[PDB]
């Protein structure tokens, strides 16, 4: 996927963009995750 | 039975009765031809094709035929009359008018 | 005993009243929004017996004590009930302090402010959490749908509304509820079944009945010539256990329960079917977002999970789109939950904590402060 | 049974289908362009109850018959709905032969030309009129206005278009229409009051909150300081009676319904207020028409009815106008009429009977005859 | 107003101008009522 | 990076703002000149919901953006606007900087200095381009056309002169504008298809008409026995997939969309058509150029790409032009890039670089020093 190393690389915010365009409707999950992480 | 212009279906000479759903149809094995509504000359039928007066229309390849048919749901003696299936490939043109008597 | 806080992602399933914290994965909180009133008062020696311990415990009392939502109708008639139902889920479930943990609120549209007014002092009050914050659960499975874009279809707990949405843009003016709550097709299928040889009212009997539709009754994609399979289809002829003991049988209503949210007229509703209230709000949408909705057209609610729900949610649009365009319905099995999710997600989004509901600010504004800027 | 004949003036005011005859002062002919459906047919003895009805008994048939207008978006999607629509009038309320009375029709610009074309023939053949005539609801108010000068702004029925004139002379290019109706600002109201703690939805419930605007529901001048005053102004703070026999209370939404008009922004439309319409028109009028509109500034529209209509109107014309020159709008009372009675008179104008739709005329060129050199 | 003479007295047609000249953006009106008259 | 520089070819074609650089071949900028504004503002997590980026993404965000020209009538209303718009060619898309790359200017005539004074320093300022210059659009495309001699039609982007030329001289006296812009047409588009059953008005709306004009809209030679083929021809009678995906029916409009620039009777202009504005132009011109323009009739501007496009200027000409004389129109295919060719070239004229706008020289002269022996 990549989306791994391009969201914790993407632009801070455009994880939006980043998630969003990698199919991940759960940029929601994907911070959530990453919250999980830095909660 | 009766005479074929592209007609390997006919729009029939409907003597139906009143609420005698019928089907004037021409099947034919079909650019494809367009096909004109007509009862009176001034005057068209799609603006009053409706829900007595509908239609079912398409291609196959298997057998190179398009149906033209039309049903009339709840006949009425108002649309006693004629009708027609003006049909045009790019090149010809078919004109024979047909019979619309919703008996009763 | 530990760092900051975590925001309270407290979620009122419009049945039930669920909830986990900021950055949680199951809302650790999951019960009925019911009231419960027993009859005769056996005397009885000593005490414990609750009047209105509802919760998650009242259902053991089912029977002699009733049913009571506050937010009945999606709602809340009465807030003490629901009061002491946060009580309970804080300290009893949560069985947490309000006062150090923030929260974020879940509401659907459609309310007159006050009702969140009145929520928000006392749940300061009462609660004292550090600061509360409050959410349109609809917004709230809509972050939770990440899609952005396209409209997301919540027929939920007990909810329905069409939310047209579009990288997060939506348009109030096409979005719209369906009054329809798993509820009301409970009702029907209470209907249906007593008028069909059953004697079924009570609470707990409507108890049944739920768990009924939400364990074997479906729908068929269609209906007619899925009527005539019902003429005879033995399959479907299938009684189940009523939970007394009897077995309660079951045949062509497993189905005919849902369907109507496409045909009110079982419920005789003037509305109409949640398929066109999606076609007409799209159509209402922009000219070309229609295929932004195709590939965004999310479901969202459990109760909904019955099968086939999408298969016609595409069928009829198809009946209605122009198979030019490519739709797609978007569900996940989690809807539920996902509304939770996203809460959790957003109160959890770290780079937001701006949004939450301070006791000052509503202090120096009272409750009004909420609305303008602010939710 | 008399001398040559009365042109018939029928008039489907947008919202009511109205209609008297040449020459006549009252549209003899008012009442709802709807139609009625009823739902459930409990089973009922003997008959006498009709489907559709709806003319102007049906709303007596409300709630169980449901609403139908053909020219929903003054757009006649259907028309055999319409034909019995008129038969009723000619039959009921005319009830009068067309056969043997002229009459003019009443139209809004863009119209796609064959619905004029059917409706035409239809009513020589349905109808058989000595002579039929048709001409825009715009310019039938506009002689109307008699200020043959000026643009007049159609705000009526259900309508909306600025008519830029001048003795006569209107610009089509500068002329242009408000999607608006009355219609509309009924729908933000059920938006509102609904959301705001009420559930509004049903036809006749549009009924009553129609009723409720056309009776109530105003717009003050200003909205900001306006807004103060609403934010405690306890004047406007009134209920009124629904006529189930509740009485609907109210406030802010009387004149926060209409003022949309003037920002579809509440509407979400991404059209503009009908005072720059009005104004763009002008600047689109020669150099110094505009003068000539401050004077033929004529409002036109009944629902537009409301309080302080002209007082926007030239205030922000004013705002936007060069107070060099000085505006006046023209607005009667009786704008619902107005239209019909230009009608009555044109139609009745007797140096004119040149123009109607002769059976034959169109026989020889069937409709499509109406269009060039004649409508 | 003197429209009533003047116009009965006006040019055929030119009522038009008259009645609108005088105010009376009913010539409609005023053709109506002498319509009513003249019907 | 590289060697001395190459100048800025920036060419806001009247519609888009091009570019490329000097010698290059392509404009490598090409977009809209729109901004574009949002309206409901659906909360939203997070952000990258720009207001502005219209540039070439915003039609990404057609809809809930609207549209705003700068030189809406080849007249820049604003300017930070195409402040930014050039800020996003030359770092997004020129993702250049304006320092040290000399630019030349495209612009039309009939603009108040004030404009190109403005444009000119803030260019300095905000760019520091090592220097600017400014060119006349229309001269651009005329050694563009490398046809010394003759007059050129520019009818491009959305702009329209006559350019009566001579091997490079030009008479501004005979030299004139049709206001008529693509959009022009587009505008009677909108009017007809919607009037004729649509209801097409939306900004992007407006993006699909003009879409439709600039790959289906035509023109046939002549008009009334091509009135008479239009009152039956099936052919054109072609319906085309509203992007939507509806399929937009076509027939008449296709060409009585254009043509009106040789009538604008139907825009109700008071202007003439283009043609005519040719031959008096030439006829100003002296005697004998005219044979010149003949073989000189060079048409200008993409937007009239559509055919026949000099089929009529010649027959026209013809029918107004002595036989004796025989005349050629003159229009590239390549006419959006052959402006952005030219000016390529002459900044590209590197015997030429004396005439570029130096930082000082509007330094001790402001921009005022713009206007007299330079531009």
């Amino acid at each position: 996927e990549d989306v791994w190393e391009i969201l914790r690389q993407a632009p801070p915010s455009e994880y939006e963009r980043i998630a969003f365009q990698y199919g991940v409707t759960d940029l929601r999950g994907m911070l959530k995750r990453l919250k999980g992480m830095r909660r | 039975d009766d005479p074929i212009g592209l007609f390997v279906m006919r729009p029939q000479d409907g003597e139906v009765t009143v609420g005698g759903s019928i089907t004037f149809s021409a099947r034919v094995a079909g650019k494809p031809p367009v096909v004109k509504w007509f009862k009176g000359k001034w005057v068209d039928l799609s603006s009053k094709v409706g829900q007595h007066l509908q239609l079912h229309d398409s291609y196959d390849r298997a057998s190179k035929v398009y149906l033209f048919e039309l049903h009339i749901t709840d006949a009425q003696p108002a649309f006693t009359g004629s009708y027609r299936c003006e049909v045009s490939t790019k090149d010809k043109f078919d004109c024979s008018n047909f019979n619309l008597t919703v008996h009763e | 005993d530990d760092e900051e806080t975590t925001a309270l992602v407290c979620d009122n399933g419009s049945g039930l009243v669920k909830a986990g914290f900021a950055g949680d994965d199951a809302p650790r909180a999951v019960f009925p929004s019911i009231v419960g009133r027993p009859r005769h008062q056996g005397v009885m020696v000593g005490m414990g017996q609750k009047d209105s311990y509802v919760g998650d415990e009242a259902q053991s009392k089912r029977g002699i004590l009733t049913l009571k939502y506050p937010i009945e109708h999606g709602i809340i008639t009465n807030w003490d009930d629901m009061e002491k139902i946060w009580h309970h889920t804080f300290y009893n479930e949560l069985r947490v302090a309000p006062e150090e943990h923030p929260t974020l609120l879940t509401e659907a549209p459609l309310n007159p402010k006050a009702n969140r007014e009145k929520m928000t002092q006392i749940m300061f009050e009462t609660f004292n959490v550090p600061a509360m914050y409050v959410a349109i659960q609809a917004v709230l499975s809509l972050y939770a749908s990440g899609r952005t874009t396209g409209i997301v279809l919540d027929s939920g707990d007990g909810v329905t509304h069409n939310v047209p949405i579009y990288e997060g843009y939506a348009l109030p003016h096409a979005i719209m509820r369906l009054d329809l709550a798993g509820r009301d097709l409970t009702d029907y299928l209470m209907k249906i079944l007593t008028e069909r040889g059953y004697s079924f009212v009570t609470t707990a009997e409507r108890e049944i009945v739920r768990d009924i539709k939400e364990k074997l009754c479906y729908v068929a994609l269609d209906f007619e010539n899925e009527m005539a399979t019902a003429a005879s289809s033995s399959s479907l002829e299938k009684s189940y256990e009523l939970p007394d003991g009897q077995v309660i049988t079951i045949g062509n209503e497993r189905f005919r329960c849902p369907e109507t949210l496409f045909q009110p007229s079982f419920i005789g509703m003037e509305s109409a079917g949640i398929h066109e209230t999606t076609y007409n709000s799209i159509m209402k949408c922009d000219i070309d977002i229609r295929k932004d909705l195709y590939a965004n057209n999310v479901l969202s609610g459990g109760t909904t999970m019955y099968p086939g729900i999408a298969d016609r949610m595409q069928k009829e649009i198809t009946a209605l789109a122009p198979s030019t365009m490519k739709i797609k319905i978007i569900a996940p099995p989690e809807r539920k939950y996902s509304v939770w999710i996203g809460g959790s997600i957003l109160a959890s989004l770290s780079t937001f904590q701006q949004m939450w509901i301070s006791k000052q600010e509503y202090d120096e504004a009272g409750p009004s402060i909420v609305h303008r800027k602010c939710f």
